[PDB]
């Protein structure tokens, strides 16, 4: 019973945006893969000729999952082009909203996007809630009782008995599936926490609105700093702090224990989904013009050589189009970027995606939590080292296990835990600065007629860069190079498979009609196709 | 995926950023778990549904052809240039998908300025020929209730659906097909800075002491006077809205706002 032939997954659900995955499988294992992004909007085309101050409002609509991140990148980019050094408090406030974005985003990813690849929600109905409560209480300082879990089981039983399965309709686990391994009790714990996370994420997102106006799509950044004078008040800081503390408690007592329990049950997933090269830009600066002042530092690693981390040279980025639906075949550095759509249909002239293919010194680079965590570890980051070692010790695996779909999923939790604690450190520094009498949040600036600028964000999915050429005081060129473009773009003009495509080779597929193993690896990268294509 | 009991919702994603989907996850009293388990049956939604690929397509077919009927909620503009090829799902263009499904719905809600009016990808020069739902599908007689904003207040989506389920009809709509109960007032007439506007007290810059003191943002570009929405009343996330965060309104619930309201920092 092992399949040879093609599999297509279109739509890939439980991602942001519109992705088609194609694989060739030989004897039950994937032998070849294509990452095809099937929506184009053309925001770079739309920006031409406009006021550079308007860019962040357009580019934030690249994506509402990773909301704020593109407003921050465009504002850093135009700040950089005009040469303004924003006030200390603007850096603190921008950093605090970004930290809150990471917690919201990664909690929703693990429960609401990834977990249905590994949790059979309907098997939770078979569970013994008393046993389940014992297990939940053994993995977390939070005590869970049988009645807590029975309430969830009773709600789910009414739901399933209605015959209206809603978002669970035709799930790959219905009826049982050989690649779903959890016992009923663990499925009930995860299901309970899925539901809990639906309400907790409201609070995690509200934390961004306390300073940033609203979520989704914040509205508090300007060239030169931020606008939110109310963010200086003790009442708004207390409101943020209480939402942060409750979100952190959920990360530490709910998400990370669940991640570890699921990881332990799926330890064979240390064998699939590895990649070779990693790039990260660093995040949470003390100095807006020095990436090495960031809490996480930038770095480049090739062929898993973490003993030789290379500096990040922004001039070594080129975006390929040979296998993409754009004119021609010439790769471009983004300050010389081109966005010239030309559709040839699937595999026409060997083109199969609306994403460009970014390459660093000609290589395909994974970015995102696994790159941020592994490079920061390798740089001696003491918080990352402490959490990552504890995770490895708890799972009983060595460091090599991180180079996998399981490891990538674990790294997303590691980064969430480390950022959740660092948000408290930033908050205290911000409080201390206000107490010194610094109440400034925006600095004045002047628009140059000609300039180049770049802004760097390490977003929840990895290294984000926005690149502007100002001509006559207007946008002459504006190029976004986004984390999912790195990770999920197609092949380049050297025919190198992208990180997601290479990571799929070797994936076993138990049931070609229900190819959850492909989803596990694809979802571990947390794809965002609106991001990748814009 | 549904049957009798809870009303069936089919949620479609066209040319969109998923910010409108995220806004619905911020639903408060009722929260999204109540909405998905008790109020409604969410029978297709690519962001959160378990099924993928062929199984997801079969889930869609089963929902759309159900004898109990369904309500469609649509996020994103429809790309119409080059015969719709700039957006496809399951290798069908979004224009074809929406042309086949939306005329079968009992009611259609276009949720977000992209679905209502075309949105960010329809800004000049509109390379993909993106259109709002009613514009793109006029010829098929589709008349979606438009709940505008980028993204809208999720209070306004739930309130519209509750009204429809109670009354089996749309609420009163304005000339842009938006509910008057949410879009009947300008942002400005509800704004706490209105007394400063009246006194001609405007912040000249974001770094100014006038901005610190909460003076009106009109000279810094605020579009509150030309924008219909309930932001100052309901707020977002139960806590804030753009002008109370010291930033001007950019007009995001109005048609073509990307071109009509720019430059965002000028009036
Ligand atoms: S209306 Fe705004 S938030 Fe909603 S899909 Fe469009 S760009 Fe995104
Ligand atoms: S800040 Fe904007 S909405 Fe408020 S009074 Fe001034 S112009 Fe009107
Ligand atoms: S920008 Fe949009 S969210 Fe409200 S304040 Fe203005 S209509
Ligand atoms: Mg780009």
């Amino acid at each position: 019973s092992s399949y040879s032939g093609p599999i297509v997954v279109d739509p890939v659900t439980r991602i942001e945006g519109h992705l088609r995955i194609e694989v060739e499988v030989e004897n039950g294992k994937v032998k070849n893969a294509y990452s095809s992004s099937t929506l184009f909007r053309g925001l770079e085309i739309i920006l031409k000729g406009r006021d550079p101050r308007d860019a962040q409002h357009f580019t934030q609509r690249t994506c509402g999952v990773c909301t704020y991140t593109h407003a921050l990148a465009s504002t850093r980019c135009v700040d950089n082009a005009v040469g303004v050094h924003i006030p200390k408090n603007a850096t603190y406030i921008r950093n605090l909203v970004l930290g809150a974005q990471y917690l919201h985003d990664h909690i929703v990813h693990f429960y609401h996007l990834h977990a249905l690849d590994f949790v059979d929600v309907t098997a939770a109905l078979k569970a013994d809630p008393a046993k389940a409560a014992k297990v939940a209480s053994s993995i977390s300082p939070r005590k869970t009782t049988a009645a807590d879990l029975k309430a969830v089981q009773d709600k789910l039983k009414t739901f399933v008995e209605t015959g209206q399965l809603g978002p669970f309709t035709n799930a790959y686990f219905l009826g049982g599936h050989p690649a779903y391994y959890l016992d009923p009790e663990t499925n009930l714990i995860a299901t309970a926490h899925y539901l809990e996370a639906l309400r907790l994420q409201v609070k995690a997102a509200r934390a961004m609105a306390v300073f940033g106006a609203k979520n989704p799509h914040t509205q508090f950044t300007v060239v030169g700093g931020v606008t939110c004078y109310d963010a200086l008040t003790p009442q708004r800081i207390a409101e943020f702090e209480a939402l942060w503390k409750e979100t952190k408690a959920f990360v530490d007592e709910v998400y990370i224990p669940d991640l570890l329990v699921v990881a332990a049950a799926y330890k064979d997933w240390t064998q699939y989904g590895g990649t070779d090269n990693f790039i990260t830009f660093g995040e949470f600066p003390k100095d807006e013009y020095d990436l090495n002042s960031r809490f996480f530092k930038p770095g480049v690693v090739f062929k898993r050589d973490f003993k030789n981390i290379k500096p990040f040279d922004k001039m070594q980025i080129e975006e390929h189009v040979r296998h993409s639906w754009y004119e021609g075949a010439e790769a471009r550095h983004p300050w010389k970027g081109q966005t010239q759509p030309k559709y040839t249909d699937l595999h026409g002239d060997d083109r199969y995606s609306w994403m460009k293919a970014p390459r660093y010194m000609g290589e395909p680079m994974e970015t995102g939590p696994l790159a941020q965590v592994l490079i920061a570890y390798s740089q001696g980051h003491p918080k990352v080292k402490a959490v990552t070692d504890a995770v490895l010790a708890k799972l009983g695996v060595g460091p090599e296990a991180l180079f996998s779909t399981l490891g990538r999923t674990a790294a997303r939790g590691i980064e969430t835990a480390v950022i959740a604690e660092y948000v408290g450190v930033m908050l205290q520094e911000y409080k201390d600065n206000i107490a010194k009498g610094d109440n400034v949040i925006c600095a004045p600036w002047e628009m140059p007629k000609q300039a180049e600028g770049v802004g760097f964000v390490n977003a929840p999915r990895g290294g984000l860069s926005h690149w502007i050429r100002i001509e006559d005081g207007k946008i002459g060129n504006f190029q976004l190079v986004v984390p999912s473009t790195w990770t999920l773009g197609p092949r380049c003009d050297k025919n190198k498979l992208s990180p997601v495509e290479a990571s799929l080779i070797g994936t076993p597929v138990a049931d070609a009609k229900r190819p959850v193993e492909i989803l596990r690896t694809v979802h571990s990268f947390d794809p965002c196709i609106a991001c990748g294509v814009h | 995926l549904m049957g009798p009991r809870r009303p069936s919702v089919v949620y479609l994603h066209n040319a969109e950023c998923t910010g409108c989907s995220e806004s619905v996850l911020r639903a408060f009293e009722p929260y999204i778990d109540t909405l998905i388990l008790d109020t409604l049956s969410l029978d297709y939604h690519e962001t959160i549904m378990a099924a993928a690929g062929d199984a997801a397509e079969a889930a869609l077919e089963q929902a759309v052809n159900s004898p109990h009927g369904f309500i469609a909620v649509v996020e994103g503009g429809i790309p119409t240039a080059a015969n719709g090829i700039y957006g496809k799902v399951a290798n069908h263009t979004m224009l074809d998908i929406c042309s086949r499904i939306l005329p079968k719905a009992q009611a259609v809600i276009a949720y977000g300025t992209c679905a209502t009016f075309g949105g960010v990808q329809a800004a000049k020069p509109n390379p993909t020929g993106a259109k709002g739902v009613n514009d793109a599908l006029k010829h098929l007689g589709v008349k979606a209730i438009n709940i505008a904003g980028c993204p809208p207040n999720p209070y306004n989506l739930v309130g519209t659906i509750v009204y429809y389920l109670k009354n089996k009809a749309a609420p009163e709509l304005d000339s842009l097909n938006r509910p008057t109960m949410f879009f009947g007032q300008t942002v400005h007439e509800q704004c706490p800075r209105l007394p400063h506007f009246d006194a001609g007290e405007f912040a000249p810059s974001f770094e100014s002491e006038e901005a610190r003191k909460g003076w009106c943002l009109y000279e810094l570009g605020c579009k509150g006077p030309v924008t219909m929405n309930n932001c100052p009343k309901i707020k977002f996330n139960q806590t804030n809205w753009p002008v109370d965060a010291g930033h001007p309104c950019i007009g995001c619930s109005e048609p073509d706002f990307w071109d009509a309201m720019t430059p965002f920092y000028q009036n």
